[PDB]
RNA sequence: AAAAUAGACUACGAAAGUGGCUUUAACAUAUCUGAACACACAAUAGCUAAGACCCAAACUGGGAUUAGAUACCCCACUAUGCUUAGCAACAGUUAAAUCAACAAAACUGCUCGCCAGAACACUACGAGCCACAGCUUAAAACUCAAA
RNA sequence: AGUCGUAAAGUGUACUGGAAAGUGCACUU
């Protein structure tokens, strides 16, 4: 998991609020949510990634997600 | 195009929204349109807001609780200052929560003591037994005995309004509707504590309105209060808030219900 | 001497229309036998003239009564207890003469007759006050009085008229503080450098017929011959909160404030220099002496400067 | 300035405590018990010096209200809230009748500290501050058959 | 004693001069 794949990052995020989700939605070991929080955060800070919303151009990627 | 303005004064608690509510047919000033008539209905708080609605009105509809011992047997000196005041505007008295009395001919007895006697203009002459501040308002032009609550004849009240006019967001409801069962089905002060975040709200992939809301509280009783006994509270909550919200925006709704500390 | 039976609560009730006991608002002293106490702790009233108080039901009334006086003034506030009041006057002809007003600002410099007014160094002139008044109004009233004390004006037109009035039971305490004590504050100083002032006795909250989550206080005053500070009372006043103002700190830092800020520094040190004030007295530890020195150099202060004795420092930290 | 989601996680730290990102240092000890007096920390009161002052705010003023108004509403502004510098343990057992009760199922072994009526009673002979009249500061006797 | 009368809420602490208790700060269910 790189902070540099924000495919792969956007995966795990709100398409509306850009919040991550837990582990209850996501279904992740608690080492990889561990590992794609702070991940996220590492590309949201160094302007890889949107805060506030998911970007668009990765709308349309397989729902990984029960939510 | 006949109009009325009617404003409603009372206690605080003689339920002037639940009437109000009644009488447009929905909980939520309101607007009650019949036909040719428009009805204004103004709601004011209990007792400038209520004086400032006279200004501005051509009926009076004073709720008195019959049910409350302590208030039932007299206007309150306010209320009568604001009648004397506004003499020239039609007053009419409803005796609301009549279902709450176990012996109602006890009405009877209040109707004269809050009317001095006197409804419309005529004396009320009453078969009399073997042989300074005021306590009513003797220029009442009806008298009305309802039960807002259970619906119980404000069908009347609304159609003599009808007869007296004259020529002439979806977070907020849920939180609205959340607040209602909080307040229902919890006790004392704690639903007055309870913070609101809407955690989140989009559209499944059945159609469904998907909603997950976070409850924040201050203290850890009221976390325990909440979620209830085996987590029976706070789940009997998001079902009714469910089911209402099933009628208001017509559509299938996943609601959970999260309750964290307040940190 | 057939009085009427005092009425009891159920009467009361009836009598305020309230129809039931928690909705009182009131506490009432419905026991005539502490009354009896009250008023033999007032003296010797025999063939005395008594200015009374927040009569009430008339418990104290009744105990006044019984106990020989001349004249007994009743100043009442409401009229649901005038009907009371009036039979008991009628059972006692003569001695009971009722008035409607506040007792804040009856005058009672004109109620007696003018030949009662004994000077002020002889003895006390035979009137005598006796008060069971919410505490909401007793302590006014009794700032009123040490006011009028001072400029030996309104009741104490007759003379040093001695006082009997109830409290609560800190307040009492705090009225008739000494130094260094835990309750020694402004209303101690000001009660007693015009006054000899004695907490006699404390009536629990039980003996009250509503009980209240307090205890009562009884506490008697008697002007003084030679009041310890001589200078008007508005400015004792100012002197003593600005030295209270700050109950745990040095007294300087309570007393710097008197002062515009420009000459703060320099004017508190004149001020304690030209007293004798330790710098490092705590204000309960500050006697009525010491208040007498910084009162007189104060008024120099002022005499010297037109300005001073008006400024208020929250009016100055305002800009 | 303080860190929504993750966190339905329960990790790190001796404790208090630590949950925005990056980087750099960096997280003692191969048996246990053993400190009032040794060294480090930590928290809790209360005062003392200076300093900042947005905001809030005991006290203190001002405005409105019944017929002892609202103790309760509104305005202003202090102390203060801020920033410095100071004043039972450890190892093993669940076998036994477990088992005064109540809590928190009872146990052993081994070590340290502590406990032998009410009584951590009451009391100011006095002492300090004060400077004639007040404040702060105590043990013991004594008594009782209880507590 | 009758020879007497009668039927949201808390805990601390600080201040309290409109104290039959109030407010401020911190805590508990
Ligand atoms: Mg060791
Ligand atoms: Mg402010
Ligand atoms: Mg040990
Ligand atoms: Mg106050
Ligand atoms: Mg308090």
């Amino acid at each position: 998991v790189d902070y540099k794949n924000v495919q792969l990052l956007s995966q795990f995020v709100s398409p509306f609020t850009g919040c991550i989700y837990g582990r209850h939605i996501t279904g992740l070991c608690g080492k990889k949510q561990k590992e794609i929080t702070k991940a996220i955060k590492r590309a949201q800070i160094m302007g890889f990634m949107p805060v506030t919303y998911k970007d668009p151009a990765y709308l349309k990627d397989p729902k990984v997600c029960n939510i | 195009s006949r109009v009325l303005r009617v404003v409603l004064l009372g206690a605080p608690n003689a339920g002037k929204s639940t009437l109000s509510n009644q009488l447009l047919g929905r909980k939520v000033l309101g607007v009650i349109t019949e036909k040719e008539t428009q009805v204004i209905l103004l709601d004011t708080p209990g007792i400038e807001d209520p004086w400032k609605s006279m200004e501005s009105a051509d009926l009076v509809v004073v709720l008195v609780d019959v049910s409350d011992k302590w208030t039932r047997n007299q206007l309150s000196p306010q209320l009568l200052r604001c009648l004397t005041k506004y003499s020239q505007i039609p007053s009419v008295l409803v005796m609301n929560k009549v279902d709450c009395l176990k012996q109602k001919s006890v009405l009877l007895e209040l109707t004269a003591a809050l009317t001095e006697g006197v409804v419309n203009g005529k004396k009320l002459k009453m078969r009399q037994a073997f042989h300074p501040q005021r306590i009513g308002w003797p220029h009442f032009k009806e008298i009305f005995m309802l039960s807002a609550l259970s619906q119980e004849d404000v069908k009347t009240l609304k159609q003599y309004l009808l007869t007296q006019a004259q020529p002439g967001t979806p977070e907020e409801i849920c939180a609205n509707i959340i607040r209602e069962k909080l307040l229902e089905h919890l006790p004392q002060e704690v639903p007055y504590n309870v913070q609101q975040k809407t955690a989140v709200w989009e559209e499944g992939p059945g159609g469904e309105l998907v909603i997950q809301q976070k409850l924040l509280v201050p203290k850890e009783s009221y976390v325990k209060l909440l979620i209830g006994p085996k987590g029976h509270v706070i789940s009997q909550i998001a079902q009714e808030a469910g089911h209402d919200l099933m009628d208001i925006f017509l559509c299938d709704v996943d609601i959970r219900l999260s309750v964290k500390l307040l940190k | 001497c057939r009085l009427p039976p005092l009425p009891t609560i159920r009467e009361i009730i009836k009598l305020l229309r309230l129809q039931a006991a928690k909705q009182l608002s009131q506490n009432f002293l419905l026991d005539l036998r502490l009354t009896d106490k009250i008023v033999r702790k007032a003296g010797n009233l025999t063939n005395a003239y008594v200015y009374e108080v927040g009569p009430g039901p008339g418990g104290i009334t009744r105990s006044i009564l019984n106990a020989d006086v001349a004249e007994l003034l009743v100043v009442e506030k409401d009229t649901r207890f005038i009907p009371g009041l009036q039979m008991l006057s009628d059972a006692a002809p003569g001695k009971l003469r009722i008035v409607h007003g506040d007792v804040l600002t009856f005058k009672v410099e004109k109620a007696f007759s003018e030949s009662l007014k004994r000077p002020w160094e002889d003895d006390p002139p035979n009137v005598h006050i006796i008060g069971n008044l919410p505490f909401s109004v007793s302590t006014p009233l009794i700032i009123k009085w040490l006011e009028n004390i001072s400029c030996r004006d309104g009741p104490f037109v007759y003379g040093r008229t001695q006082m009997t009035l109830t409290f609560q039971k800190e307040v009492a305490e705090r009225l008739a503080a000494n130094t260094g004590s835990k309750q020694r504050s402004r209303l101690s100083v000001m009660a007693q450098y015009l006054c000899n002032v004695r907490h006699i006795f404390t009536i629990p909250g039980q003996a009250f017929v509503p009980k209240p989550e307090v205890d009562v206080g009884v506490v008697h005053f008697t002007p003084l011959i030679q009041p310890k500070i001589e200078q008007p009372f508005k400015l004792v006043e100012k002197v003593v909160q600005n030295v209270f103002q700050f109950r745990r700190k040095y007294c300087h830092r309570g007393l710097r404030m008197l002062f515009p800020e420009a000459q703060r520094l320099e004017s508190t040190g004149r001020l304690l220099e030209l007293a004798d004030i330790d710098p490092t007295l705590r204000p309960r530890q500050l006697s009525i002496s010491h208040f007498k020195s910084l009162c007189d150099v104060y008024r120099k202060m002022c005499d010297e400067d037109p300005q001073l004795f008006a400024y208020n420092f929250r009016e100055e930290l305002k800009r």
